[PDB]
């Protein structure tokens, strides 16, 4: 039966691995948070597999398992990087729930009835640390992220350390994907249980996994009829409105034909979340902190020829666009759903 | 050519700036 | 009471005015279709009159009782054209009902499932009259109208009368209104009971009236959402979708909310048809063929500086290039729907 | 500039061509 068929191939992330020494099961099952839709498997492959090769060629997600990309990195900690990071200030959001919905500061001026539900807040490292071990301390249930872009502002250690990444194999990649410029290493350090919400991001990524466990569920960019992004002047441009643990499927009925492809990465393993692709990041419940470090790549310019029809991205990236448009030619980003609407009602839909 | 001008993306991240 | 009042200027195209030399009543109010929305006057004035210099100014619809500026051809009727209109072949739609839906013929492609309720034949005006004339004899239900623009093959008589044009008037108002190139002069003959289906032009028309009586209800930009235009890429583009013998307020709610501004012009009257108004025009029951001629102008082009908010005419203008543009780019007009509700579906609406 | 490229007008009326 086809659909028994399909409900084995949604295996999720498959079976947890067994660490090296039999070192027990790396992760449970009942560390994942449950949701609504069924979700196959991301590949794992290796390196040299012509495969991994052909799936980041197709824009495809597939998590590298020995690409030693950030080896010196993955003897990172707390204590470490409190010695070594620096003394330079540390972009920490703070929550009251496991949701920590990202927002674009510049764009809150035109929404003020927008109220984020976590705050940033500037420290250096040991206070990071510090408020890290008092919550723990006193038990409360706040929680904090960091997410901080790496600087001229780290220790000759931790800079020892980036000379050690693999930059050979990812330089490679970026030359054979033609893709632009690195612009940066976002660094995030997140307490257990803690949730990065649906989107998806405008650059190449190859999220190198170092402390912890992460569960990433993944979506093509074709299935951007289910997600619901918010309108793209909203300081939540990109994040999907769709609430995970609670779907609104009156707001939202298309959440009803999502399905992911999700993977659990640990120490070691580089999952390649290609641009476009939605993505749901969360630590594990009870795996105690975790520490990544992510390479994000501008995407390679739009070939000289356009081919037809449109793949999924070319078809966001002018959805995009027409949002953009009408904000600047109306002036004023409140017009455009007005608009689109007029534009619509009883003439396409 | 104007394809070309609603085909170009933007490099915006899960981060400020 | 203010709901009282309102019914009250809602005195449509008022009192039949009474012709000179007590010819009696020029027209009945029972010649007039009826419809389910309530209609304004359009002004009547001289165009000496100053108000009608600003109604002109600021794009708003007034009929112009003293021009003389098609006084040469009040004399024109069938057999006098017959003479003088020359042997060029004439574009003559014929139907089955009163109305005439006009539908762009390089925009069929596009659309293999539009089957147009009138067609058009290239005739001699003879034949025009011919066949008008068996119609008539045989008591047929056939509808014609003749619509063609005037070109070289006019007779002389008729390329005299084109002479005696108040050419020094509509010059100015060209002129002054930073008006483009007169792009053509329609001729119109139609039966009795013809109709001309709401829609709106791309270019400021001088709607001279010459023979029978025609009534004009117009909308004004703003009226977008109540009369749900074809899309761009269909051949019926520019044209209402709704039908107001019997609207579809399942389709379009928003039409109960249209108010227009009607007039009844007659011989020797000018009615400025402002671009982008919307417009119904229908040759009175029983009232015998109307013949009338227009004057079509290219719009002044864009201002230097841009002004806001935007005005509704503006907003249409993108809309349509909105269209435009994603048809290009997807390389397919039938994708530009499902594009558009996928922008806004959970989004903005 | 992309304004002046929204507003631009067609010149279409009720006629063929
Ligand atoms: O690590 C997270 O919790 C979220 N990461 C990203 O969204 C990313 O790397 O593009
Ligand atoms: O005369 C008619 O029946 C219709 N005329 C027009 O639509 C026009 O002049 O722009
Ligand atoms: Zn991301
Ligand atoms: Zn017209």
């Amino acid at each position: 039966m086809a659909a028994t068929a399909a409900e084995a191939v949604a295996s999720g992330s498959g079976e947890p691995r067994e660490e090296a020494g039999a070192l027990g099961p790396a992760w449970d099952e009942s560390q994942l948070r449950s949701y609504s839709f069924p979700t196959r498997p991301i590949p794992r492959l290796s390196q040299s597999d012509p495969r991994a090769e052909e799936l980041i060629e197709n824009e495809e997600p597939v998590v590298l398992t020995d690409t030693n990309l950030v080896y010196p990195a993955l003897k990172w900690d707390l204590e470490y990087l409190q010695e070594n990071i620096g003394n330079g200030d540390f972009s920490v959001y703070s929550a009251s729930t496991h949701k920590f919905l990202y927002y674009d500061e510049k764009k809150m001026a035109n929404f003020q009835n927008f109220k984020p539900r976590s705050n940033r807040e500037e420290m250096k490292f040991h206070e990071f640390v510090e408020k890290l071990q008092d919550i723990q301390q006193r038990g409360g249930e706040e929680r904090l992220y960091l997410q901080q872009t790496l600087n001229d502002t780290v220790g000759r250690k931790i800079v020892m350390d980036f000379l050690g990444f693999n930059w050979n194999w990812i330089n490679k990649q970026q030359g054979k994907r033609g893709w632009g410029q690195l612009t940066s290493n976002l660094l995030l350090i997140g307490m257990e249980g803690n949730v990065t919400p649906a989107h998806y991001d405008e650059q190449q990524n190859f999220f190198a996994q170092i402390k912890g466990y992460k569960r990433c569920i993944l979506f093509p960019p074709d299935q951007f009829e289910c997600l619901y992004p918010y309108p793209v002047h909203h300081p939540c441009d990109r994040q999907s409105q769709v609430d995970f643990d609670n779907p609104d499927y009156e707001r939202f009925p298309n959440f009803q034909n999502v399905v992911g492809y999700e993977t659990v990465v640990g120490p070691g393993d580089v999952l390649y979340i290609p641009m476009y692709w939605w993505h749901h990041i969360e630590s594990l419940l009870n795996g105690g902190i975790t520490i990544t470090v992510n390479f994000w790549y501008k995407g390679a310019p739009t070939p000289k020829r356009i081919e037809y029809p449109l793949k999924a991205h070319q078809k966001v990236a002018i959805m995009r666009n027409i949002e953009k448009m009408l904000g600047e030619a109306l002036g004023n980003p409140q017009e455009v759903g007005p608009l689109l609407n007029t534009m619509i009602k009883g003439r396409y839909n | 050519e104007v394809v070309k001008l609603l085909l170009e993306h933007g490099a915006d991240v899960l981060a400020q700036d």
